[PDB]
RNA sequence: GAUGUCAUACUUAUC
């Protein structure tokens, strides 16, 4: 009755969306057609787990809150921290005496500054598409580079100052690239000093 | 209501009888149970308002005071186009407190 | 970016059309519904042209609209059902020049679904009830009453739903001072969907069910249900009471069947086709409109087939029963969605594809030299009724209202060497297609 | 137990220091068993000792042991026992559960709370034992039979719900087969209970489902008891279902017309009662279906006399408004003499039937007012206006309704001239009934027919009824207020005579007299402004400002209500008790632990903050805002709704900078109904004032490492978004990273609060071009749909219903795609529920958003109509 | 349970693909019969009028995908 | 110009880049919202306006990155990598069969003229400043609450039937202020702090500048 | 019919220190016979008292008629006796 | 990861 994964992969036009659990369902062809659709969203990976997607980050350290620039540019966070530091030092008698005769004017910063930060200084957040789902390890997987370009961290680790002059700004592996030739995995890669002009292509690489 | 999960509505054919609310639940919605931004009135059925049941509260069931109306979140989500939101049966709500 | 969409030219392709005294005077008025726009025209018999008096935007998809007159009144109210789940009964005010909504009865959700009522809307000839039926498994019946301040009031909608039963059409049978009856061609799809052999879908023809709303019990129940030998397409109610044979005739592919229950037999008559036209190898011909008319002497029906041959049918009946149904090819007309036969000899045909026509009836009846047929004629070997084509001789065209629907392609060009640009578009469907150039200037 | 006397040692041990005086235990931790209940729990005193001697029925003893936690145990222990009995109802079985529940509820030494707990346990075990209690249907029906005929309405409603659940679980054949020998029983009460249970089962399972069985039970001619039980069941079904037997009225009338013709008078009386119930249920209806029932009824009412003639007269009076005008005029002209001849009947039931028929006999045209005032109203005043009619409630309410109908038909002055003599009587019930009749005549008709020779006598009678009150009923004050509202400007030589009696009643030894005087002053507060009386109101306000020292809290709350009514009827800045000397005077009055007095003080504080905010020196409001946090957590549901409005008015008056810090500091209390009220007050302060000024501060409360404070801040943000609605389009980008970070937390309550905030932002900013933030919230809320908590599932369903209306049904169909044919059923059921919710929200929008499906071998699923192009 | 009996076309966890395809075809036929634009497009695509297209859409409502399996 | 906009009848319209040295045509831009568009019209070099057979009309806007240098297997979700976004969508009620951005009157501005199958003709004009667009949105929000339609359907639920509205101002609801009662027009003018002849002139000036 | 939170003993908070035993007996004995009354004589327990009645219904009627009673210039509150709340200082 | 007894905390403007 239930076919294997090989027949379900050979019968469907898109065998990349076929899984091992879809072969024992009530409709393998309908599931293969729905999973390989144009605008379909896949199922989350927490449907087959046993921690209910909330018991993984138990002992991991996390920041309390990430305030934006429009909220931190109003001076309310420092005043709230100062009020929390002043309120933590008061005893029970100082808290009971301030309830009958309170001291008005806690911070009293401004009235139009918050409206200017929420209306004129409004910044759009970093949104995402509807297909990019969320998981437990999505907040920690930030590793997801180009040939001919190097970052500042790799240049600081390797000790290669990036400059417009191509004398020392290419890495010292370019001598082997001049002795042996261009890399066979990238025929369109152009490096200055070998197949590109040195003062023109100051980016130490071009993919043309 | 949304607080008691065992409460069920009538979901019958709503006629022309407007729903009423008591003084303890005045202003609150029938489905969302909210008292902010009313948009449309509630339409009761023919069996829920007949004889002694006319002018009574749909949620509680006592004497009515004001008119019942739904909020904007029920009118925008097409929740007012359903049946009559009249609580007929009362299960595990305002029953054990009277005997204790 | 933020844009704004305005309407330069209004919609001209009318989807529904009705006639009646909406203003309240002795003259009649036509009400057209183009889906999203409702217009009112005055067929003035002095000049013969059509002049629009009011045009409103309903902001939706008007599925059905019907004018009905109350018992003992002069003004006729228009009941309209749209894609939303609310039927609106309104009345035209000649003073304010607007369509004031008298009542709005909500009985379903929005959207053009098969569970939301609004597709079929039938009204009684007396003006006591109104039936709103959906495509399948949903029906409601509202009772209109007259309050002593000359007020039109609506009661609670009754429950007349039947599960696993689709409805193709619905009409209201005439009943003089009696209970209103609604007749619908229902079709049960339970046995056709529960049997996987496929043979159950061939014996699932529609049946005419007439439900009589009981005013004493305040409920709606199915009074009669008679099966039919052919798939009915539309229904046409006949005036009765003190008039004559009250009933509801059913139209089908080369078929017209009078099926008045109780005592009258089902009288079937084939539709007279053309003489030697090569347009139907194996296909039939169904009706598209009814266009009932009564000049206080008898009753007639200006039926229109799929080709456009407008035929005036008259039912010659006995004092209590129906004897035979007679029909004859009256004239040739373009294909229209709904025809409106008004008073003083006027017929307005609103074509869904092309221009609309408004003609004057010059020779009504035409039972002098036309070879008319009858249902009691013993004719065999198919229909055996070959009518000859002829131009318009009984009616003469008076007004021609231009239109652009359907417009499949349009371009803005300045090939006329003018200052303001022009718009070249298309109109019509089939033989009535034409290329139309339009400019901002006046004629 | 709670009223047992204690010794001095037990009283001294329950008090702390610093005060100056001016075997019998079953298996350990089980609660105390009653000495009369040692029969059902007799197997619990010994040890279990499960070692090769433990059958399955001993596990049913555990079903008794949890019952020992259910009858007289702790309420957390009772909740745990109810959860263990509902979660294991299918594993334990309905057999031993019914065999252990049947002698427990049938004990002669039970109580009301134990019977309510047994009914709740039977109703809770009725959902998991479906299609399994069919042999145990009679054992539950014999225990649920006297519950419907009980005196309490809640127990009768619970018995009716249990009977409806049993009829829904056992079907229709088992209920007809079990109640079939229960119709010809010898006991009349058991037969009436079986008829009521059959009527409840017919109301819960449909009228044509039991219509041929009832017709066969009524048409069988073997004994009069079965026909009487069938007629009683038909009468109970007509009295229970009001407008539901209206399509089935002809089939009931055709069965009821066969009765009232035999030699038995009881069957004829039951048939007449069933006909009267069918006429009173569907009215005005059944005119053509009752044409064959009036001809034997008139003959039975004219040929014989007794209980059957009274039942026929009641049926004629119930069916007389259900006929035409000429038929009712012909019926009323031949039944008035029989009603006048039955006025001197010694029976109470016939007099009650005559009083019920007299209200329906004169309700339309045909009956003249002169004949009803000459030959109908003096015998109704001489035969029905007695002292014994005010004792019973059913004999007093029907008499008051008949008096109101006679005042509306004939005239209010002719009834007020005859009902004013009983207002100064020595009976409290008759005076209360006369005051209620006078209030009904003043509310329905009015006081325009009352002349000057009777208004002073009516005012004196109302003053004598109010001054001689012994109970705590508010009927006399409401009647005096209705009489004052009906008088209006005609009570102008009556205000000093009422003020001298109201001021004298405020100084007395009793405590209820001052509260009654304050309630009468509050009820007559609106009649002083319309009668050009400003000095008397200014004197009453200055008296009530000093009369706030009444030691009774019920009198102090009434004085506060009278002061609030005087401040509402007069100007706020033109009161001789001004706001400058009243708002500090009410600041220690707001710290009361009462229910009505604290609510009246909160309403007065809200009115003084909304109308008199410029009468303070901007210092007492900041001190009263700290006392507003202590006004919550009360079981009244009235002060918590006004304290948020008072805090919003204080934030709008003194600026939203001082109350927001107090609302943020009071959010960490770890108590129920104290964090949601502060969040609602903060949302009301953000909605009344500018929402931007409370925008970074609400972003600050999430910065503190606390779960309760973050949940309160999220609830406050969700309530502020729900109160804003269309104004939340500018505050969506500031709440989007907070909603993105709150949905990724491990706590499910914070995720549910973030889903509710996303649902509020979707329902408020729908149709504004903010679909990107809605999609970003839906992409994080989509893994939150697989939760096991019902509250989190309801929050995810609300977020999905908001995103389907905000982002469109196409995005909801794309998010729910490839989940309907999923292999895992736990996700497939949730996907099918989401698809059903999206189809119920928008069914026509799913046609254009439907995916393309290829054609199969035998069937075709490709849409060829939409694939073609011109 | 009751949601599938009250509102047809909702579905459950044990719903097959043929019944869902028949419900989608019935919803598409109801949307084509209700909206005038789809009926006008179907009448301009073929040579038949609006009444013949409505009769063809009403006659195809009974088993639009074929016999079940 | 050096690109192709292949409009598909079921999913959406996909953009493809054409190379000068080679002869391949690889698609690198698509849409995630199903529309089933029949006709299309190009307004700018990035955005493309299309219309569906259901009755709606949308405008697909390209992302600001626009990575077109793609030489050639998974994409984002069974498609391309650069998913486009929508910035405008409005339902008209009739299937729009033709659309063209041009100038119907000399001396005005550019506007999109659309011809549907119901005989109607629509004109979409962009907003010059934000204040006039905010005033038009306030007038539309006042007319949707003060002047309900006669069919009973909501004005906000009419354009948001299939696709939700985004920065689309319904001119038919704003142009009905001159055909209403004078008390309601005076209340709508006092709610917006203007005059009803001034509101009529502000409503007619955009219609006279954008079209006839 | 009575809630289980009510008891025979009732606690009073923020009481005047100048009140005598006769005034407390007259204020507590208005709703029924009072069995015992203990006033605080400590600086940490000043302003609080405990009144225990003989009948449970009389104690409930007294506790329902003492929350917010008019006294000298303090905000006295009447509440039900709790075993876990009275021993909070230990 | 589940079970069965106990404790703590949380949610639904519940009373």
């Amino acid at each position: 009755n239930r076919f294997t994964v090989a027949e379900l992969k050979q019968l469907v036009a898109r065998p990349d969306v076929v899984e091992m659990h879809d072969v024992t369902a009530q409709d393998p062809k309908l599931l293969v057609h729905l999973k390989a659709t144009r605008n379909s969203v896949p199922v989350p990976r927490h449907w087959c787990f046993k921690r209910k997607y909330l018991q993984g980050k138990r002992g991991i350290e996390k920041p309390p809150f990430e305030l934006p620039d429009f909220i931190k540019r109003t001076g309310i966070q420092e005043m709230r921290e100062a009020l929390q530091e002043k309120e933590e030092q008061k005893t029970m008698k100082s808290k009971m005496r301030e309830k009958v005769r309170p001291k008005m004017g806690k911070i009293d910063i401004d009235y139009q500054k918050l409206h200017d930060a929420f209306f004129k200084w409004q910044t759009k957040p970093k949104l995402t598409i509807h297909g990019d789902l969320y998981y437990e390890g999505k907040e920690f997987e930030t590793r997801l580079k180009k040939p001919g370009d190097l970052s500042d961290e790799l240049r600081i680790s390797l000790g290669m100052p990036v400059g417009p002059n191509a004398h020392k700004v290419p890495p010292p592996w370019l001598i082997a690239m001049q002795r042996y030739g261009p890399p066979p995995s990238y025929p369109n890669l152009k490096i200055p000093g070998l197949n590109s002009p040195i003062p023109e292509s100051c980016s130490f690489g071009y993919h043309a | 209501a949304k607080h008691h999960p065992d409460l069920i509505f009538c979901r019958k054919q709503a006629g022309v009888a407007i729903g009423r609310l008591c003084e303890k639940c005045d202003g609150k919605c029938v489905i969302c149970d909210s008292y902010v931004r009313p948009c449309t009135l509630v339409r009761i059925c023919d069996e829920c308002n007949y004889g002694s049941y006319q002018g009574r509260c749909v949620i509680c069931g006592g004497p009515g005071v004001s008119d019942a109306y739904y909020c904007k979140e029920c009118t925008i989500q097409e929740k007012d186009r359903d049946g009559c939101p009249k609580i007929v049966n009362l299960g595990s709500s305002k029953t054990d407190l009277f005997y204790e | 970016m933020f844009l704004y969409n305005l309407t330069l030219q209004r919609a001209t392709g009318i989807s529904f059309a009705i006639h009646g005294n909406f203003s309240g005077t002795k003259q009649q008025e036509i009400v057209v519904s183009r889906g999203k726009i409702l217009e009112l025209l005055r067929p003035d018999p002095n000049t013969g042209k059509v002049h629009t008096l009011l045009t409103v935007e309903v902001f939706g998809v008007i599925r059905s609209l019907m004018a009905f007159r109350l018992t003992g009144g002069t003004k006729d109210y228009i009941v309209v059902g749209s894609d939303s789940g609310r039927i609106v009964i309104l009345e035209y005010q000649p003073s304010k020049n607007m369509f004031e909504k008298i009542h709005q009865e909500t009985f379903g959700k929005s959207g053009c679904r098969r569970i939301v009522p609004g597709q079929f809307l039938a009204v009684d000839p007396k003006g006591r009830a109104v039936m709103i039926s959906a495509i399948e498994k949903q029906k409601l019946v509202y009772i209109l009453n007259r309050d002593a301040a000359a007020r039109l009031t609506i009661s609670s909608p009754l429950e007349a739903h039947k599960a696993n039963t689709l409805v193709y059409h619905v009409v209201g049978v005439d009943v003089g001072f009696e209970n209103p009856m609604f007749a619908c061609l229902e079709m049960d799809y339970e046995e056709a969907d529960n049997d996987p052999t496929g043979e159950a879908a061939a014996n699932t023809q529609q049946t005419l069910t007439f439900y009589e709303l009981d005013l004493g019990l305040n409920h709606v129940v199915r009074k009669y249900s008679e099966p039919l030998e052919e798939h009915g397409n539309f229904l046409i109610t006949v005036p009765g009471g003190s008039d004559g044979p009250s009933g509801v005739l059913i139209c089908s592919e080369n078929y017209i069947t009078y099926k008045n229950f109780g005592d009258q037999p089902d009288i079937r008559c084939p539709i007279p086709r053309r003489r030697n036209d090569l347009d139907d190898p194996e296909r039939g011909m169904i009706f598209v409109c009814s266009a009932t008319h009564k000049t206080k002497s008898m009753f007639f029906f200006l039926a229109q087939t799929e080709q456009g041959d407008i035929f005036k049918i008259t039912l010659e009946t006995d004092e209590d029963m129906v004897t035979e149904i007679r029909l004859k090819y009256f004239d040739t007309v373009p294909v229209a969605a709904a025809m409106c036969v008004l008073k003083t000899g006027f017929l307005f045909v609103a074509s869904e594809f092309g221009n609309h026509y408004l003609y004057q009836i010059a020779h009504l009846g035409d039972d002098d030299e036309e070879p008319e047929f009858s249902s009691a004629m013993p004719l065999e070997e198919g229909d055996t009724f070959f009518f000859q084509p002829r131009p318009l001789k009984n009616l003469v065209l008076v007004d021609e209202l231009d239109s652009l629907s359907p417009i499949l392609f349009c371009q803005i060009a300045d090939l006329a060497n003018e200052d303001t640009p022009q718009l070249y578009v298309a109109c019509g469907r089939g033989p009535r297609s034409s290329l139309r150039v339009l400019r901002h200037g006046l004629e | 137990e709670r009223n047992r006397p204690l010794s001095d040692e037990e009283l001294d041990a329950m008090f702390p220091e610093g005060y100056k005086v001016l075997n019998d235990q079953p298996s350990g931790n089980l609660p105390f068993l009653k000495p009369d209940d040692i029969q059902y729990f007799d197997k619990l005193l010994v040890d279990v000792d499960e070692s090769t001697l433990s059958p399955e029925e001993q596990k049913e003893r555990k079903i008794m042991k949890l019952l020992l936690k259910i009858k007289n145990g702790t309420p957390p222990m009772r909740k745990a026992a109810l959860r263990q009995i509902t979660d294991k109802a299918r594993e334990f079985g309905a057999g031993p559960l019914f065999n252990q529940i049947l002698p427990l509820l049938m004990s002669p030494t039970l109580e009301d709370q134990e019977r309510h707990l047994l009914v709740k346990v039977i109703d809770r075990i009725l959902y998991k034992l479906d299609d399994l209690v069919r042999p145990y249907v009679h054992k539950i029906l014999v225990v649920i039979e006297p519950l419907l005929i009980d005196e309490d309405y809640y127990a009768r409603v619970e018995g009716r719900e249990i009977i409806s659940n049993l009829a829904k679980a056992a079907g229709l054949a088992t209920m007809i087969s079990t109640m079939r020998p229960d119709i010809d029983n010898m006991d009349e009460y058991v037969r009436n209970t079986t008829a009521r249970a059959f009527a409840v089962v017919a109301s819960a399972l449909g009228i044509p489902s039991l219509l041929p069985f009832l017709k066969a039970v009524c048409k069988s001619k073997k004994s009069w008891q079965a026909r009487h039980t069938g007629i009683k069941i038909v009468q109970q079904i007509a009295i229970l279902m009001g407008c539901a037997i209206l399509p089935h009225l002809r089939s009931l009338v055709e069965i009821i017309e066969h009765g009232l013709v035999d030699e038995q008078q009881k069957v004829r009386t039951i048939s007449a009662l069933a006909i009267a119930a069918l006429a009173e249920a569907a009215t005005p209806y059944g005119i053509e279906s009752f044409d064959s029932v009036l001809k034997p009824l008139w003959k039975g009412i004219r040929q014989h006399r007794g209980k059957g003639l009274a039942a026929f007269l009641k049926a004629i009076g119930y069916l007389i408004p259900l006929m035409d005008a000429e038929y009712a005029n012909y019926y009323t002209r031949e039944v008035m003499l029989i009603l006048i001849r039955e006025f001197q009947s010694p029976d109470e039931e016939m007099k009650k039937i005559v009083l019920k028929v007299v209200k329906q006999c004169c309700g339309t045209d045909g009956v003249e007012a002169n004949y009803i005032k000459t030959e109908i109203l003096p015998p109704f005043f001489k035969h029905f206006w007695q002292h014994r009619m005010a004792l019973d409630r059913r004999n007093y309410r029907q008499l008051v309704d008949t008096t109101v109908e006679l005042a509306n038909k004939v005239g209010a002055a002719e009834i007020i001239s005859r009902i004013v003599d009983d207002l100064k009587d020595e009976a409290e019930q008759y005076r209360k009934m006369v005051m209620e009749t006078i209030e009904k005549i003043m509310g329905n008709l009015g006081a325009a027919d009352i002349d000057h020779k009777l208004e002073e006598q009516l005012i004196d009678g109302i003053l004598y009824a109010f001054q001689e009150q012994t109970t705590e009923d508010s009927v006399m004050l409401n009647g005096f207020g209705t009489v004052v509202n009906a008088l209006g400007k005609r009570v102008k030589p009556y205000l000093p005579q009422i003020c001298g009696t109201v001021l004298w009643r405020l100084n007395n030894k009793s405590a209820k007299v001052r509260q009654q005087a304050a309630d009468l002053i509050s009820r007559t507060a609106v009649v002083m402004k319309t009668c050009q009386e400003e000095k008397l109101m200014g004197h009453l306000g200055v008296v009530l400002y000093e009369y706030l020292g009444e030691e009774y809290p019920e009198v102090l709350g009434s004085i506060l209500g009278a002061l609030k009514a005087i401040v509402n009827v007069i100007g706020m800045h033109k009161m001789t008790p001004p706001i400058k000397d009243l708002l500090p005077r009410l600041t220690p009055i707001l710290k009361n632990r009462h229910e009505k007095v604290q609510e009246n003080c909160i309403d007065l504080v809200g009115r003084i903050a909304d109308r008199g905010a410029e009468y303070v020196s901007a210092r007492e409001w900041m001190r009263i805002c700290f006392e507003l946090l202590e006004l919550l957590k009360a079981h009244k549901k009235a002060i918590r709704r006004a304290t948020v409005n008072t805090f919003g008015y204080i934030a709008k008056a003194i600026g939203p900078h001082d109350v927001l810090a107090t609302l943020l500091n009071n959010l960490k209390v770890q108590e129920r109904q104290n964090r949601v009220c502060t969040t609602v007050a903060i949302a009301i302060v953000a909605e009344t004032c500018s929402p931007f000024t409370v925008l970074p501060a609400l972003m600050n409360e999430y910065r503190v490492p606390e779960l309760n404070v973050q949940n309160g801040v999220l609830k406050s943000l969700s309530f502020l978004f729900e109160y804003i609605g269309e104004m939340g389009k500018d505050y969506i980008y500031a709440v989007t990273p907070l909603l993105e970070d709150a949905l990724m937390d491990r706590d499910l309550v914070h995720r549910q609060t973030a889903s509710a905030v996303v649902q509020h932002m979707s329902l408020g900013v729908y149709g504004f071009g903010c679909e990107d933030s809605l999609n970003h919230l839906l992409n994080y809320v989509w893994p939150n749909v697989f939760e096991t908590s019902p509250h989190v599932i309801q929050a995810v369903m609300g977020a999905l219903e908001g995103l389907r209306v905000a982002i469109g049904p196409c995005r909801m169909l794309q998010y729910c795609l490839q989940g309907l044919f999923h292999p895992a059923r736990k996700v497939r059921d949730v996907y099918w529920k989401i698809y059903n919710s999206i189809y119920i929200g928008s069914q026509d929008a799913l046609i254009a958003h439907y995916p393309r499906i290829y054609n199969d071998d035998k069937n075709t699923y490709i849409r060829y109509e939409l694939d073609y192009i011109l | 349970e009751h949601l599938q009996s009250k509102y047809i076309g909702t579905g459950h966890a044990d719903t097959t693909k043929w019944e869902w395809l028949v419900n989608q075809h019935r919803d598409s036929y109801c949307s084509y019969m209700g909206h005038f634009d789809l009926l006008n497009y179907f009448a301009i695509a073929e040579n038949e009028s609006k009444a013949r297209v409505r009769f063809n859409l009403m006659e195809k409502m009974l088993q639009p995908c074929g016999p079940p399996a | 110009g050096h690109r192709v906009i292949v409009s598909d009848v079921q999913e959406s319209f996909i953009w493809v880049r054409y190379k000068r040295n080679e002869n391949q045509l690889i698609i690198f831009a698509d849409d995630t919202y199903p529309r089933w568009v029949t006709t299309a019209s190009l307004l700018d070099y990035d955005t493309v306006a299309g219309a569906d057979k259901f009755g709606n009309i949308c405008v697909v806007r390209l992302p600001p990155n626009t990575n077109d240098e793609v030489d050639e297997d998974r994409g984002l979700l069974n498609g391309a990598s650069q998913k486009a976004e929508v910035i405008m969508n409005y339902h008209v009620g009739e299937t729009v069969l033709s659309l063209q951005k041009t100038t119907l009157i000399p001396g005005g501005s550019e506007s999109l003229v659309y011809t549907t199958l119901s005989g109607g003709i629509g004109i979409l004009v962009p907003f010059t400043s934000h204040e006039d667009h905010d005033f038009f949105q306030h007038v539309e929000m006042h007319l949707r609450s003060e002047h309900p339609p006669l069919c009973g359907r909501d004005h906000l639920s009419f354009r948001s039937y299939y696709f939700p509205v985004k920065n689309v101002i319904d001119g038919d609801l704003c142009e009905q202020f001159n055909s209403m009662e004078p008390n309601k027009q005076k209340n709508v003018s006092e709610e917006l702090d203007r005059t009803p002849p001034e509101v009529s002139k502000k409503l007619e000036d955009i219609r006279t500048r954008y079209a006839f | 019919r009575l809630p289980p939170e009510v008891n025979r003993i009732l606690y009073i908070r923020n009481l005047p220190y100048k009140i005598t035993a006769e005034e407390m007996y007259d204020i507590f004995g208005k709703y029924g016979p009072i069995r015992q009354i203990r006033v605080g004589n400590t600086p940490e327990t000043r302003g609080t008292a405990y009144v225990v009645y003989e009948d449970i219904f009389d104690a409930k009627n007294a506790c329902d008629h003492l929350s917010g009673f008019n006294v000298c210039n303090r905000y006295l509150v009447v509440l039900y006796y709790n075993a876990n709340r009275a021993f909070q200082k230990m």
